[PDB]
Parts: C-alpha cells; structure tokens; sequence
C-alpha cells in the first residue's frame, strides 16, 4: 500500500502573512455586546506562515510539488486551505508515527469524514488518489494510501456516507478552509471556519473567528502532524504507481500558536466580530490597556509594554498530614462559654473546603477572607476556640458587637481576621431534667479584653456591703447554668458554637493549601504565588543575605524584591520583564495611525536594551522620542509631553515636536 | 571596616534618648543589624534586630515592645529610640552586622549564622543622681601600703595616678562600684618601702573631665 | 531557650588543654551555634560558627564539637592571649536569642600569702562628717576569701606579671556609730 512517489522537483520554503486570522472562540461562555482580555494560545497576527502548495507547472520539467512533510505539533496549530478541487483531504497526529505510539488520523476519503486513534504504521509519502476516467469523464476515488497496518485501534468515528466531488477544476481557489487544533488536557480541540472566496494565493483579509467543531477525548501525545492530499492519475499520467500522476492544484498554511493576551469584541449576537493581539504593536497595547477598540488623543504611561508571561508555578511547604478539625468538631464533650477550649492547629495541610461544602451547619460566617479566596491563602497559626451556647446568642458572636456574652463571656477584636462556625445541638448537648454540665458568666464589674479566659471565683458584689468571699444577702455567685430542655423553643436549645482564627505572622509557613506544588523554574517571564504573595517576573538567583526567619525584601516603592520558597529555602531575586513605565502619545486611531514613544527616565542608548530601536531620536530633559520631528517653529501647546515639550499632528502630515 | 556608637551620656529614670550607630567599609544596603548589651559584670544580652530594608523588626521578650529600632540607608545610619526608660538600662550597647556562610546540600541552603564585626561600643548610665565633685581623703599608714579614697562622684569614669605619672609600680587602682545613696567611690593605693616614706614625698592627682575638676592631695602620716 | 555553661570558673596554667561545655534546656541543630571570646573593656570577636568550622584570621588551636543538647569548646595549647572570658550562642533557632552565662579562664599558680593591711579612718574624714574603714589585702592567689554593719568589697582584674589579685573592704560608717581575714592558703587567722 506504502508507495514513495516520484518526480517532485526542489523548490525553496515559501512563506506568507496571517494578516489577522486565526482567532477562535476560547471558551463557551454566553456574552452579548462585551469586549473580553483573555490570555490563550493564538497565533499572533502578521505572522510568517508557512506556505505550501501542490501543483505541477507546465513546461519541460516544470516544477512539481506535492507537499506532505512532517511538521512539528508544539503547542496548537493554525492552518488554512485554500482549494477548488478538494487537494487536501485531512492530517495524522503522533510523536513517532509508526505502531511504537498511537495516532490520531482526521481524513476524509470521498465517501466519510473519519477519525481514528490507533497503532498506524503510516507511510513515508502518505496520500490518497482519484482516478479520472476518459471515456465517462468521471472522477473517481482510487487510492488510499496512509497507513500500513493499525493495532490496538482505541477510537473510532466514521460520519454519514456522502458522495464528494472529485472533479478537477479551472480557475481561482474558490474555498478557503480554516482549522484551529490544539491538545489540552488529553482533548484533542478543532475549532474551523469556512469562507467563500475568490483568489490565487495568499490569504484573505476579511476577518473571521473560527467556531469550535469538535472535542475529541483520545489522551494522547501530539508533538508531530502530517498533511494528507490527494492527487489525480489518468491518461494523461504514464508511468508506474511512483511517477504514474499528477498534482491538483491547492494550497495550505500553517502557523503556530503561543501564549498570547487578546482582546475580542462580542457582539449582540455573542458572534466574534474583531479581536486585538495586545502585543503586536503599541497601538495594540493601548487598545488593551484602556479595554477599548477606539482610543483617544494624550499621553498614556500605564500601557507600559509587555512580553507577556510564559507558565505559572504555585510552591508551599510540603505538608500531606490532615488536621484534626474533624476531630474537634465531633468531639463527645465541651467546656463552658466562660472556660472556651482553645486548641492550636500548626504543621497541617487544611480542606476548609469539605467545611464549607458541609450542609450541617447551621450558621458559617467569614470575616477578612472569603471561603473560595481561603483555598489560596496561606497562614502560619489556627486557633480553634469551641464552647456551647444557646442559639440566639449565637448573633453576638461577631467583631464590634455588645452584649452580655460579648462583654462578659468570649470577646472578638474590631480588627478580627477569622470565621466562626455554629450549629444546632439539640439532641446530643440537651437532655431532661437540665444541664449543670454548661454554665455562663452573668456578672462582673468590668468588660473583657479580646482573647482573654477567665475562671475567677470573685463574688460579685450586687449590694452595698462588701461579702469578703462568703455567700450572703445580694452577694451573687458569678456563673449560672442554662439548665437546658429538649421541649424548650428554639431560642433556647444549645448549639455547638467554634470560631477559627488565623494567625498570621512574619514567619515561615505552617498550614496552607490544599493545592498540590509544582516544579520550580528560572530565567523565565513566569507568574508565581510564593506562600500567597502574587506577582509577575522573571526569577534569578541572586544574593541580598537576609536574616533567618524572614520571607520577602521591598524597596523604597513597597514592591517586594526577595522571595524565600519553602521547599528550597533559597534566596530569589523578582526582576520586571519590561523597559519600565513606558508612554504613549497618540493623536487619536480614527484621526491618524502614527504615534510617538517616551522612554521616561530613560537614556537613548539603553532603549535597544514594532519599533526595534533608535533610527531618528530627539532627546530631551523628559526622555527619547522616535516619532516626533523637532521644528524651529513655536507654536501653543496641543498635548503637553513635558519639560516644556508639546506635540501635535501638524505639516507632509506628521506628529512634530515643540518649545513655547 | 568598622563601626562607631554615638549618643551616650547621662539620662534620668524616665526620659527618652537616641543612639546612632555608623558603618565604614562596607556595603551597608546588603546586611542586618543587631543591637546587644552587656551589663556591668554579667554575659551578653540580646536586645534588638533590623532587616535590611525595614521589615522585619523584632524584639526580646525582656523589652517587648518598648525600644524601637531604625535606620536610614542613604545617610549610612542606624537609630534607637529608648522609650519607658527602666533604671536596669545602665550598660553598655554595641551594634554589629549578621553575616552567615552558606553551604548547598540536597534540595536544601543551610545557613551558618553569627556575627562578625563590633564596634567599641557606647556607655549609657541611668540614676537620678546629678552631678557631685569628687571628695578625696587621704589614708595615713618590709613595706607599706597609703593611698587615696574618692567618695560620691558621678558619673562611672575618674582618673587616678600617683607622683604626677612618676609611679607606676605597685599602683592599685580598684574598679567602681556604688553605695546605697547611689554614688560611685574607689580608693586607689600604693605600696613603697618604708624608709622611702620618711625620705621621698607622694602625691595623689584624681582627674574628674565631667566635673573638670583636678585635684592634688597629700597624704600624711599619723 | 536558654544556655548554661560549664564550669562556673576556670583556672589553668598555660599550655595545656582547655575544654568549656554548653548545655541546652531545648533541642537545637548542632550547625545553628558559635562561641565568641571578651577580654576586658574591649569588643568581643568571633571565634567558632558552626561547631565545626573557623573564623577568619583565628589560629588553629581553637576547635568545637558536639550535637543534641551537648556542645563543647576545646583549646590545645594555651598561649596569654586567650586569657578572657567565653560565651556561647545560638542564632538559628530564632527569635529571641540567648547568650551563655560567663566564664573567666585565668592563670592558676602556687599559693600566695595576703598582705593584709588596716586603716581607721582620718581625722579630716570624721571632720567632713563621714567615716570608712579600709581593710586591705594584697598579692594573695586564689581570690576566694571572706573579709569581716555593712561591707563593700572590690576585687580588682589579675595583673598579667604575677597573677594576683588584689581586694579591699570599705566599711561605711556615719559621724557618730560607736578585721577578720580567712584564706585557704592560711592555716591561722589573721586579725588586725
Ligand atoms: C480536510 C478535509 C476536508 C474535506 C475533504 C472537506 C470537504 C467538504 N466539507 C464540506 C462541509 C463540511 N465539512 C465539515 C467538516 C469536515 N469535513 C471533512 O472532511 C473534515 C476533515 C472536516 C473537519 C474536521 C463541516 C463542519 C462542513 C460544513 C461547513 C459549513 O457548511 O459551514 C463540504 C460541502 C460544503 C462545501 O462545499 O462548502 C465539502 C466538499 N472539508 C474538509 O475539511
Ligand atoms: C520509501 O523510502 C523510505 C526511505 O527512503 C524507505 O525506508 C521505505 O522502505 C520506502 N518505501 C517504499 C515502498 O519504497
Ligand atoms: C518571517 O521569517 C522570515 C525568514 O527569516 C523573515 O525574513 C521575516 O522577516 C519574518 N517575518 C516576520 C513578520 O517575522
Ligand atoms: C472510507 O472509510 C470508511 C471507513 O473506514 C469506509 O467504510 C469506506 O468504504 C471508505 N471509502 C472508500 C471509497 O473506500
Ligand atoms: C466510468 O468508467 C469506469 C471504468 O469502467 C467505472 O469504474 C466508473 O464507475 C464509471 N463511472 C460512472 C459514473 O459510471
Ligand atoms: C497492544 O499493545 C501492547 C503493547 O504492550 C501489546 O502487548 C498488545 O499485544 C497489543 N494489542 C494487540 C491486540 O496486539
Ligand atoms: C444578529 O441576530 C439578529 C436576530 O437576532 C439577526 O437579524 C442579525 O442578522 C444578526 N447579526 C447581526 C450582525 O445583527
Ligand atoms: C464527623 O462525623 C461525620 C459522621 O460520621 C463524618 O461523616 C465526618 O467526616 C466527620 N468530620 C466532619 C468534619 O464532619
Ligand atoms: C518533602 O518532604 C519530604 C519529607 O522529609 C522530604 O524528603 C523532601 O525532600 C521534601 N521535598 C522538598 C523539600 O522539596
């Protein structure tokens, strides 16, 4: 079946530009008349595609070209046909291409769109072949060339039959055929689109977002892919199956895809009508820093620059054993409000979410961090604090509350970081014939500071004669008891009341998570979360010699500078990936597209440490700019860049520079 | 490379005070500070610590949350602030750089911390006592021993030589200690052979600098 | 956490080996310690880190060792610039760091007998309005010694040619409020 074909002539690569094309939908939200920014893998606009073509030139030893090469997989691809008679027929993906790993196979052979996942020994030259028969003038399917042998075949789809036009056809490529493909998670994503056009090479500029076709669940690896095609054999083809053919006209190309921010345009319909690559050129990094198609004249420094980042990474201490939360609140036996058993909780891995997700808690209230923010923050000390109280008191359990349990019993802090947690205990914390097991604390002369127990036997004075410690005539014993029933209301039937506060400090981390780590790396424009700390950069070892127990440096701006990772203990160095706060001035998109860039405090020679870098620079007090043209001529101040600068669109048509 | 102290004197029981501490000869942006004191006769004692840049200050139980501590990186100065002053403070303060060497083990960066450079160091002197001249007496006697007492003086440091500087064997010159009232007194002594006492003429010089007093006295015998 | 020392005092003759123990009340690891000396009204310099490692510019005679709770400094050879006082400390196991207690490494030699001496007050003394009564004793080794309502005594620092030392009582008395030595290498009391 495997047959190596012939006659091809040599030919440099070719290449070509994506224009804007190759925007797809990222996810399946329901949107109507929003702009977006999301950070995927696009293929970046104007790119240098590669371009390929299978033809046979006219003349003796035209050029003959049948492309079928392999190409690498990467990340996801872009690829676009252009065809009139139906050339390419479909791809295989695989790392090996041959029974050693699997493969996928999307081709369709004039008859069924099929998709297989399986051991194929794929040819050298794959291809499919239509023979045109002269006497009936048909174009018919023929050969089916791709594979060899498939074992261990683990997916199978085959469409409705159809029955595809194989005529070869005069004139211009009349369709234009977009694929989007991409290998996440063990999902194989095709996203396509299909356009009307008129042409005979290139791509159209006419924007179009690919839809998304199908999700294939397969769990394979895809670093490789090859192109199937099919070509025509007839009378006019002498030769043996090698050289015995000839190529339909069609093209194909392909770009790559990368991490890339982009914001895109959804209409009223939810339709992808336009979309910004905020890194293509500045004009791009202003549309995305002011979250706008159409911005407006004036000098702009938070657009900056960037070079985006590559992958993030999440590091805590490794701690895998459970807390004992579940202990403590199924526990048989408690202490009083006046003695709140307190126990400390450190060297653990937390699941606060299973807490949160329970549906037996009867009140779960939060303050200073909220129950899906909790999973990513990371403390150094629990207090657990557990008593029993009855349920309507249960409200006075909050920070910058009064009351005789507020005052009297368990104080909170008016700068409290925590939660508190309660529930109904009927049953098993109530029984007949009451309860001298729970007792409160009713009167004392004064409040309480925040976290602070007390079992003093001090009899209070009610009266106007001091008791010296002896039971007497109003000389009040300081605690009562409940004397809790099962028949009372619910007002008074006792609940299980524990509150969680958590501690942080400056110092290293103790109980985090739950999220599992992930390998560290360096020399890379990354995002992190060190111990809970965010931030963007680049990572380098680099030495400052702090102290012992210490976790990050700032400088004089308050941005940390030295991050300390607990599986290493190493001492890390936070470098900003961009030139610094870089400005823009422009004099509006729907007036002119030229703009004008000021490096602020920065020299004319460092800027080459899309404009690349200086070809006709005016240097002032305020910075570089590489647009403006200075003038002799004064004139009034349209936008004022500074230090007696001003700019403005004037005579040619172009920005210029000046100086009442 | 060194360090120098500035800032110590005479303050009452519950008055404010600074001390500055400078360094030369090194990088002062890339190490920590300490500040250790060592009471008259007794070990060493922590007292506070400063990051590099300013935060992480902590300090000992014993002082929790009296002193503060501070520094200025571009001046190449450090600052103390001494507040809810205690009349157990009289000592002595040095202020020294932590440094560590560093070792690579598996997956790991063990640390070898201590200090390495000290500065002289400054005094610093608590009493409400104020401020008294020096009351010198004489003490009238193979060999024999006379000498000079200096009773309720202020502050710690009093100079004490015998025969304008011409005699420097057999000279004993105690340390201080204070008395019940709170003022430092010392009586220093020399042994000469006893002809020689009858025959050769002594005199004590006591030198006060805070005072600016200087006082000769003769010794008698009875 | 804190430190205690062993022993209290030490006194030994130059050129033999030295050893001084530092015993922890809570676990620490055994390369989070070092030793420093102090010698009298002058900075203390580091000596050890790490109990295995040395210091720049300090000779080799200097060594540690050690683990658990247990650690201990030891000195081959004695020359007369390590006669001070030693400190050990722990800085890795933070806060709140804790020094040693204290201990002074002097010269032992053969005993001495104390020069004793008395003196009343002076008449211009009494004149003034104050009295002292000075009992004197001097070049007696070793320093341990009870000299006889109140006292304040004074021990001075051993010169480094003899190795003595030298001590007096003051007795205060007022205007109007009207000596016993014992020494171990005296076998007869003395009094003035
Ligand atoms: C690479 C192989 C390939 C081939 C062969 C074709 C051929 C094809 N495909 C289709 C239709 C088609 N084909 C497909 C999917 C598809 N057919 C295939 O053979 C392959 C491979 C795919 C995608 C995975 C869709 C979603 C549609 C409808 C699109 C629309 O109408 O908007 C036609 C008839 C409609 C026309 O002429 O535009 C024809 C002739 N499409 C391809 O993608
Ligand atoms: C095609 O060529 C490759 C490499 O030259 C060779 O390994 C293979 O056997 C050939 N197959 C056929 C059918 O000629
Ligand atoms: C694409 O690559 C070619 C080959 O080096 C290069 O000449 C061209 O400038 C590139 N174009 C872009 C837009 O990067
Ligand atoms: C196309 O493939 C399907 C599935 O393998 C098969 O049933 C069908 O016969 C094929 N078409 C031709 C023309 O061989
Ligand atoms: C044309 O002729 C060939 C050969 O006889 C045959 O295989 C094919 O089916 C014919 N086409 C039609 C449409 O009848
Ligand atoms: C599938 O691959 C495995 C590889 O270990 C092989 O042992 C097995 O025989 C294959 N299945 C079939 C049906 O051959
Ligand atoms: C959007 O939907 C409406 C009907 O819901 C339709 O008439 C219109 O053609 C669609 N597209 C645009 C751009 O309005
Ligand atoms: C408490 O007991 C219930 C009932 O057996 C059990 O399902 C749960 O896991 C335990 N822990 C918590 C935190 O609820
Ligand atoms: C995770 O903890 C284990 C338990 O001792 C340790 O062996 C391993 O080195 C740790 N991983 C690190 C420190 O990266």
């Amino acid at each position: 079946q495997c047959v190596n074909l012939t006659t091809r002539t040599q030919l440099p690569p070719a290449y070509t530009n994506s224009f804007t094309r190759g925007v797809y939908y990222p996810d399946k939200v329901f949107r109507s008349s929003v702009l977006h920014s999301t950070q995927d893998l696009f293929l970046p606009f104007f790119s240098n595609v590669t371009w390929f073509h299978a033809i046979h030139v006219s003349g003796t030893n035209g050029t003959k070209r049948f492309d079928n090469p392999v190409l690498p997989f990467n990340d996801g691809v872009y690829f676009a046909s252009t065809e009139k008679s139906n050339i390419i027929r479909g791809w295989i993906f695989g790392t090996t291409l041959d029974s050693k790993t699997q493969s996928l196979l999307i081709v369709n052979n004039a008859t069924n769109v099929v998709i297989k996942v399986c051991e194929f020994q794929f040819c050298n030259d794959p291809f499919l072949g239509v023979y045109y028969h002269k006497n009936n003038k048909s174009w018919m399917e023929s050969e089916f060339r791709v594979y060899s042998s498939a074992n261990n075949c683990t997916f199978e789809y085959v469409s409705q039959p159809f029955l595809m036009d194989l005529e070869g056809k005069q004139g211009n490529f009349k369709n234009l055929r977009e694929f989007v493909f991409k290998n996440i998670d063990g999902y194989f994503k095709i996203y396509s689109k299909h356009t009307p056009i008129n042409l005979v090479r290139d791509l159209p500029q006419g924007f179009s977002a690919l839809e998304p076709l199908v999700d294939l669940p397969i769990g394979i690896n895809i670093t490789r892919f090859q192109t199937l095609l099919a070509l025509h054999r007839s009378y006019l083809t002498p030769g043996d199956s090698s050289s015995g053919w000839t190529a339909g006209a069609a093209a194909y190309y392909v770009g790559y895809l990368q991490p890339r921010t982009f914001l895109l345009k959804y209409n009223e319909n939810g339709t992808i009508t336009d979309a910004v690559d905020c890194a293509l050129d500045p004009l791009s990094e202003t549309k995305c820093t002011l979250k706008s198609f159409t911005v407006e004249k004036g000098i702009y420094q938070t657009s900056n620059f960037r070079v985006q980042p590559t992958e993030s990474i999440v590091r805590f201490p490794n701690i895998t054993n459970l807390c004992p939360f579940g202990e403590v609140f199924n526990a048989t036996r408690f202490a009083s409000v006046y003695a709140w058993n307190r126990k400390r909780i450190s060297n653990c891995v937390a699941d606060y979410s299973v807490l949160y997700n329970s549906a037996s808690f009867s009140t779960f209230k939060c303050y200073g961090v909220s129950p899906t923010k909790l999973n990513d923050l990371c403390f150094t000390n629990v207090y657990a604090d557990s008593f029993v109280i009855r349920g309507d008191e249960v409200r006075q359990i909050a920070p910058g509350q009064t009351g005789k349990i507020a005052d009297y019993n368990y104080k909170l802090p008016d700068d409290f970081t925590g939660c508190v947690i309660a529930w109904n205990s009927n049953n098993l914390d109530s029984k007949v014939g009451g309860n001298y097991n729970y007792l409160y604390r009713l009167f004392r002369k004064s409040n309480l500071k925040p976290f602070e127990r007390d079992i003093s036997t001090e009899i209070y004075q009610a009266g106007s004669t001091p008791c010296n410690g002896v039971e007497g005539f109003n000389c009040y014993f300081p605690l009562q008891s409940y004397g809790f029933q099962p028949t009372n209301g619910v007002g008074y039937q006792p609940y299980r009341v524990v509150v969680l506060s958590f501690e942080l400090l400056h110092a290293p981390a103790t109980v985090c998570g739950p999220k599992k780590s992930t390998n560290l790396v360096k020399n890379k424009c990354v995002n992190f979360n060190f111990n809970g700390l965010t931030g963007t950069g680049v990572l380098t070892e680099s030495n400052k010699k702090f102290l012992p127990f210490q976790q990050f440096g700032r400088d004089i701006a308050d941005t940390t500078d030295a991050v300390r990772d607990p599986q290493t203990l190493e001492i890390l160095d936070i470098t900003p990936c961009s030139f610094g706060g870089v400005s823009v001035i422009t004099p509006g998109t729907n007036t002119s597209n030229q703009v004008a860039v000021l490096y602020q405090d920065v020299n004319c020679t460092e800027v080459p440490v899309v404009y690349s870098t200086g070809s006709n620079v005016f240097q002032t007090r305020a910075g570089c700019l590489i647009g403006a043209e200075h003038v002799n001529n004064s004139y009034e101040c349209d936008i004022p860049i500074g230090a007696g600068i001003c700019a403005s669109y004037q005579t040619s048509q172009s920005i210029i520079a000046y100086t009442m | 490379v060194q360090l120098v102290e500035s800032g110590g004197g005479v303050v009452q029981p519950g008055r404010s005070l600074r001390l500055t501490c400078a360094a030369s000869g090194f990088i002062f942006s890339s190490y920590g500070m300490h500040w250790v004191r060592q009471a008259p006769g007794k070990g060493l004692e922590w007292v506070a610590v400063i990051s590099y840049d300013g935060s992480y200050k902590y300090y000992a139980d014993s002082v929790k949350g009296r002193f503060t501590i501070s520094r200025d990186n571009s001046k190449n100065t450090l600052y103390l602030q001494m507040n809810s002053l205690r009349a157990e403070d009289t000592a002595v303060y040095y202020c020294t750089k932590a440094d560590y060497y560093d070792f690579w083990s598996g997956y790991q960066k063990t640390y070898y911390y201590y200090m390495d450079v000290w500065g002289k160091g400054t005094t610093v002197t608590i009493s409400s006592a104020s401020t008294k001249g020096p009351s010198v007496f004489p003490l009238a006697p193979g060999t024999a021993a006379l000498g000079c007492l200096v009773k309720d003086y202020f502050p710690e440091p009093v100079t004490v030589s015998w025969n304008s500087g011409a005699l420097t064997s057999g000279v004993h010159t105690f340390p201080a200690v204070l008395q019940s009232s709170g003022l430092y007194s010392l009586s220093s002594v020399v042994t000469v052979p006893s002809s020689s006492l009858g025959t050769q003429t002594y005199i004590c010089n006591v030198n006060h600098k805070p005072s600016n007093t200087k006082v000769d006295k003769k010794v008698g015998r009875t | 956490i804190q430190l205690t020392q062993s022993p209290g005092t030490l006194s030994l003759s130059p050129g033999e080996r030295a050893t001084l123990s530092c015993r922890a009340s809570q676990s620490v690891s055994s390369s989070y310690l070092a030793w420093y000396q102090q010698k009298p009204g002058q900075a203390p310099r580091l000596l050890i880190y790490g109990t295995s490692s040395r210091a720049t510019g300090i000779p080799d005679r200097f060594s540690g060792s050690g683990s658990g709770t247990d650690f201990t400094l030891t000195i081959s050879r004695l020359e007369p610039e390590d006669f001070a006082v030693y400190y050990c400390q722990q800085y890795g196991s933070s806060p709140q760091i804790t020094f040693g207690q204290g201990t002074r490494l002097e010269i032992k030699r053969t005993v001495a007998a104390p020069s004793v001496f008395i003196f009343p007050p002076s008449d211009e003394q009494l004149k003034s309005g104050t009295a002292s009564v000075v009992c004197l004793l001097n070049n007696f080794y070793p320093r341990e010694a009870k000299v006889q309502g109140n006292s304040q005594e004074s021990v001075t620092e051993q010169d480094s040619k003899d190795s003595t030392y030298s001590l007096s009582s003051t007795l205060t008395l007022s205007k109007a409020d009207y000596c016993e030595v014992t020494h171990q290498g005296l076998s007869s009391p003395v009094t003035k």
